[PDB]
């Protein structure tokens, strides 16, 4: 990352894009209840915090880690953007939520 | 699993813990002896992931309770961080109040003396361990940081070692073989 | 937990094993590279238990096969109580025909490397360790004898790895947020 | 090695053992059909640290239930003698200072 934008954009990011890598465990009464909240209230629903990696040759990667629950809503709600804050980020931050399984980024 | 061995006593600890309440009081896992504990690490305290897994040991300690057993969470950051990390709401990314203590290790010693401190960053990994009410070593889980821990299969575990733990209570049957107990 | 770290490759062992048609073969964890494996320890061959484990292990071996590992089982014993354990049948206490090898652990070395020795009686704990098709280990779990392991928390742990690894094949996303993008106010 | 008739109440059963009921029905029928096509089942006889009479089971899982979920006084058991190291390799942490 040659640059930086802080410090609080909000941008429209496509769920195409995301990266989830972790696995789920979802409340779905939890998840049944933000899917009313976003169809009603979108802004009510603080946008998800979404780690931007640049790969060794420059490839842009984006993960996704937290608001485990405003994403499955999105995804039921079949949405092709989710709101979301872009958070520059490393590799080896990366190995923190992943260990073993982080891949090698090009 | 560095000191800690199955069948041999606890590796003993004394840490300044966050607990239920919102005070912190140093603790030792002695103070619990009498009670099967459930102790847990893990990794960061403001982790970008959503902390599902340690909102399910607070939210069914009631579970934990039943079976006169207390579950303790810990990991390697402040004891002012586990503070700070309850008094930020869920939906703000946060843990709001907890119903299980939280140990703090920022010597990185307990995570050493459980061998489950991964070197390369100084923290944990999501190493899980089930003591006895006579503060023996009962059984042993740890995780690579991806995956994370079931609580019905804590449950499932400290029940099956409370089970076996019921019998030997157990006493001569007044039975003796035989005849007539051959059979033909 | 002996020479086993999670992050690093699994202690390797080479010892000889009994094979899911009988035969002895002379194996080792390493011809496994390129797989996961589940591999785990029972305490003994002819326990009065009734083997609860090993068989619910053999009996879903499918299930793990189409996850693409591979379930090994362990004990300190020679091979041939083990092959002798095998032509038991369940009915009159024994494991009968199994989907699983099994690996014979006579020096005992593969149960201090995976640090599960009962140094007394000389046997291994009930040890399961799982290791990803690099070699690597990414979980432990230890019981002490009386309790046995699930084995649908082993799949779950299977799959979450499996899970996370198969996310790491990403392409450049081709995409980048800017001032055409901004969600506003 | 006899065959006794050993009371149900007698054994200690401390396995913590989750059973396939399929099994265990496919067991009681068989029982009442053809007793002894149904082999014996195997209680570690254990003697404590003073007269202490102790008999264990472990196998016969899916048999004792059989027998239990009928009326059955006794189920048939061949009896094995053990020393407490025996016994340690079951119950591990969890052995007890047999009297």
């Amino acid at each position: 990352s040659i640059h930086s934008g802080r410090i609080a954009a909000v941008h429209n990011v496509p769920l195409s894009v995301l990266i989830r890598p972790l696995p789920s465990v979802l409340d779905p009464a939890k998840v049944q209840s933000l899917v009313d909240t976003i169809r009603e209230d979108p802004d009510s629903v603080p946008p998800i915090d979404v780690l931007w990696i640049k790969g060794a040759q420059g490839g842009d990667y984006f993960y996704s880690f937290g608001g485990c629950h405003r994403y499955a809503a999105y995804q039921q709600l079949q949405r092709e953007t989710i709101p979301a804050k872009l958070v520059q980020s490393t590799l080896s931050d990366l190995r923190v939520y992943l260990g073993a399984s982080t891949p090698d980024l090009q | 699993s560095g000191n800690a061995k199955i069948g041999h006593p606890a590796p003993n600890f004394k840490a300044t813990a966050v607990m239920p309440d919102g005070q912190f009081k140093d603790i030792s896992l002695s103070d619990y002896k009498g009670k099967y504990v459930v102790f847990f690490f893990y990794p960061l305290d403001f982790t970008f992931v959503c902390p599902t897994e340690i909102i399910a040991f607070s939210d069914r300690a009631e579970e934990f309770k039943k079976l006169n057993s207390q579950v303790i969470g810990a990991s390697v950051d402040s004891h002012f961080e586990h503070l700070a990390w309850v008094n930020t709401p869920k939906k703000q990314g946060g843990l709001g109040p907890m119903n299980i203590p939280l140990v703090s290790d920022p010597k990185r010693t307990i995570a050493q003396d459980y061998g489950v401190l991964k070197a390369d960053e100084g923290i944990s990994f999501r190493g899980l361990f089930i003591i006895d009410d006579k503060g023996i070593l009962r059984q042993i889980t740890v995780n690579d940081l991806p995956v994370g821990r079931s609580v019905d299969e804590t449950l499932r575990l400290v029940q099956a070692f409370q089970f076996t733990d019921k019998h030997g209570e157990v006493s001569p049957a007044g039975w003796k073989p035989g005849s007539d107990t051959i059979k033909p």
